[PDB]
RNA sequence: UGGGAGAGAGAUGAAAUGUGACGACCCUGACUGGACGAACAGAAGCGAAAGCUGUACACUUGUAUGUAUUUUUUGAACAAGGACGUAAGCUGGAGGAGCGAAGAUGAUUAGAUACCAUUGUAGUUCCAGCAGUAAACUAUGCCGACGAUGUGAUAUGAUAUUAAUUGUAUUAGAUGAUAGAAAUUUGAGUUUUUUGGCUCUGGGGAUAGUAUGAUCGCAAGAUUGAAAAUUAAAGAAAUUGACGGAAGA
């Protein structure tokens, strides 16, 4: 069951998108139909490592059923590297992921015990398309950010929501 | 030393026989030295026997049984636990049905 | 007396420790009234064959053989059969009593597991498989 | 639902029903209804009805709940109206009651032969035997010895050719709901070695009749 | 290959490659090929050994039990010579369903060219011949005289009669007795109070079944078979502890 991260909305002026590999989601397992009742933060950074049996990212114990979940996190296959400069004049090379015709990946998800039903929001990084970065946004109550540069450049989101579908 | 009277099996005055094979593994064993069971089961379980009583178009009626036979090597018997190690005075007591 | 609302149909479960599969038909065995494996409903690959997805594929037959006028059925259980172990798999005695419950009644029941006279060579060396 | 649709690349309503029909020895010659599908009119469907096999307990065609163990199967010919009409060509016994009379320390005997009807027909049987325990109860060892194997074996012969030499289907299918054989094969085959449980497994019909 | 029906089937501790809308998998109706005789099936039978289970005929062959049948000492074991000999492996023709070394891919791993899984050739099947090795083990050469009770098994004769106990030849097991370093044991007994007859083999470990010569074989290889230089141990049966990614209460 091999899930993605996809962001959907109408884009301009942006060149890519970039994030921290940390969302919460609630997770559910495949045999019984519970749902566990809290949220539940997953990090690329918590190894688990077992030699000859099994390796894994995040575990967890089912209380109904008591059937074992196992969730691994990859990274982006289609990741891409664009030079910048400062303020002052000199060179800075950054990571990113590139925007596509209205669509956009950020990770890959995997799970061998149960299913993932839905993933909260997180912190994205923007990219600009006239060759500019800015840290951390956070997307408001109307699903939509728009911010306006000094030098009367304008970019903007309009209805952000994000998905999942298995392969 | 020797360990057993008959030697790993019970044939005598013969020279060989033809080998069958393991249901779990699948190797070859000769048929003198294999681990033979019998055990008969029925068709419909116990917890629902009751419960065919209430559907039956007929009026009485006999639940059937069918039987099976097994055959193992003894690598993988003694892994399941269908035979267990024994005392060394208490290795001649045969338990015949 | 035997209407198109009401006539009795036989009923096939071939069950292994992998899977199960049932399999509805007429009295000839010619034609498809119904057919639903367990592997449909479920979606993990390690519980095809679970005593818990099978129940699941039990009671949804009973909701269409419903609409097709069926009131008696009779039973054929089999297992693998052949050079495989052919034993009764976990989800036999579970997708009967499930049609049952439903207020279907039963005919006969019967066991038709084939079994070879000989046999050809199976899988694995003279040493056996070895895990 | 294991896979998902986007990763590989109502003709039960237009059916016609028919009737079935045994031949009319047994006094339930019903037994169920069957399908057929028509495609458009001008259509004859009896090419399809010909050629299918059906198989009724013998209990639910005497109306008795004595035995149920005899199992018959019919092949249909001809139709007539909405009625399929069938004749006896397959009989086999039940699978638990043959795993049943075999048992350990005990000696089996079988045999079968060919054999004709009054029409252009060819019939197989198969008849089984096992030993009977003695008074003489000291012995576990209740074999018999392979020299009798062989003289009872040539009773066997004898009562298959005598029983069903050229007797007609009336009287062929009859002598096997009845047990004719295997009560008078056991009356003459304990002169020698007193068996039991002494049956017919199955019958087989080698070709077809004109 | 003819009918019905329309999404997954198959494997694992858990999965992956491989596989299916030119329609599998399942239930049905007919066909063609190759291999093999389930359950009964045993501390049961036959064979010089390797070995030998579907039915009916044809040819051919053992050991044992009974007995006023012929002949009259023709016997046991064997250097030279001769025949048979599972499984692979070779040349020639027939055949090829399943299984499958070598080769190639998918996972595990520090590393796997190994165990796991998917494919895949020679082979294993038949006929005609070479080849002569196995833990070919009862690890116990062949012939001959005497031996303690109890429960069995195969064949067959006498007494006896529906109830038994008895003869000869093989064979399984238990308890004592002997012998043995001991485990064990109707011979592995009748032995320092050592002898009925006949063939073959060994002399502390390692070098070594290795070199060289000779005789066989289409080949692979088989039988026979040393030494120079080295070394104080190698080994068999059994008690007491310690350990087990060994099992029960
Ligand atoms: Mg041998
Ligand atoms: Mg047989
Ligand atoms: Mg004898
Ligand atoms: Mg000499
Ligand atoms: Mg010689
Ligand atoms: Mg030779
Ligand atoms: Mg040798
Ligand atoms: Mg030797
Ligand atoms: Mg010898
Ligand atoms: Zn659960
Ligand atoms: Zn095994």
């Amino acid at each position: 069951m091999k899930y993605e991260l996809i962001a959907k909305a109408d884009f301009d002026n942006i060149k890519g998108l970039s994030c921290d590999q940390t969302y919460p989601a609630i997770l559910s397992c495949t045999a019984c139909s519970f749902v566990h009742p809290k949220v539940v933060i997953l990090t690329s950074e918590s190894t688990i490592k077992e030699p000859n049996v099994y390796k894994c990212n995040w575990e967890m114990k089912c209380h109904s059923c008591k059937n074992d979940i196992k969730v691994s996190i990859y990274k982006s296959p289609s990741l891409s590297t664009v030079n910048i400069k400062d303020r002052y004049e000199d060179d800075v090379l950054v990571s990113y992921n590139p925007v596509n015709k209205n669509e956009c990946l950020l990770s890959i998800l995997e799970c061998s015990g149960g299913e993932i039903r839905e993933i909260k929001n997180v912190p994205l990084n923007i990219l600009t398309d006239d060759l500019r970065l800015f840290n951390e946004k956070v997307v408001d109550e109307k699903r939509s950010l728009a911010e306006v540069y000094g030098n009367n450049k304008t970019y903007s989101i309009i209805n952000y929501e994000l998905e999942i579908r298995r392969v | 030393p020797v360990k057993r009277k008959n030697h790993g099996k019970n044939r005598k005055n013969r020279g060989s026989c033809k080998p069958v094979q393991c249901d779990k593994c699948g190797r070859c064993v000769p048929k003198d030295k294999a681990i033979k069971r019998f055990k008969i089961v029925p068709l419909v379980e116990a917890g629902s026997m009751d419960d065919v009583k209430v559907a039956s178009i007929y009026d009485i009626f006999e639940v059937p049984r069918i039987s099976y036979k097994n055959q193992y090597c003894i690598s993988c018997a003694c892994h399941a636990r269908i035979v267990r190690v024994r005392s060394r005075q208490g290795r001649k007591i045969r338990y015949d049905g | 007396i035997e209407t198109s609302n009401e006539y009795t149909a036989i009923c096939h479960i071939k069950a292994t420790k992998n899977n199960t599969i049932i399999h509805v038909t007429d009295i000839t065995g010619s034609e498809t009234i119904c057919r639903i494996s367990g592997g449909m409903r479920v979606k993990s690959k390690r519980d095809e064959g679970s005593p818990y997805a099978a129940m699941i594929a039990a009671q949804d037959v009973a909701a269409i053989i419903a609409k097709r006028g069926v009131k008696t059925v009779h039973f054929m259980l089999r297992g693998a059969g052949g050079v495989k172990p052919k034993a009764l798999g976990a989800g036999a005695q579970v997708a009967v009593r499930s049609i049952i419950r439903s207020g279907i009644k039963m005919g006969r029941i019967e066991d038709v597991t084939p079994e070879p006279t000989d046999k050809v060579r199976m899988k694995g060396g003279h040493r056996g498989r070895r895990v | 639902a294991i896979q998902p649709p986007g990763s590989y690349a109502d003709n039960f309503t237009k059916k016609e029903w028919y009737n079935l029909k045994a031949p009319s020895v047994f006094p339930n010659n019903v037994c169920g209804k069957t399908m057929a599908t028509r495609t458009s009119n001008k259509q004859d469907l009896s090419t399809l009805l010909i050629g299918r096999k059906f198989e009724v307990n013998q209990a639910d065609l005497t109306g008795n709940l004595e035995e149920h163990a005899r199992k018959f199967s019919f092949r249909v010919n001809e139709v007539r109206g909405k009625d399929c009409i069938g004749v006896f060509d397959g009989m086999h016994m039940t699978s638990d009651k043959i795993k049943g009379i075999v048992r350990k320390w005990h000696t089996l005997i079988e045999a079968e032969k060919d054999i004709v009807t009054k029409d252009g027909a060819i019939l197989r049987v198969f008849v089984n035997a096992v030993t009977k325990k003695t008074p003489a109860c000291t012995s576990k060892r209740v074999y018999c010895k392979s020299s009798d194997e062989k003289r009872i074996r040539k009773v066997m012969f004898d009562i298959i050719e005598e029983e069903l030499k050229d007797q007609d289907i009336s009287k062929i299918m009859k002598k096997l709901s009845q047990e004719v054989i295997g009560k008078n094969i056991e009356k003459a085959g304990s002169a020698i070695y007193p068996l039991q449980n002494c049956c017919v497994i199955k019958v087989k019909t080698v070709k077809k009749a004109r």
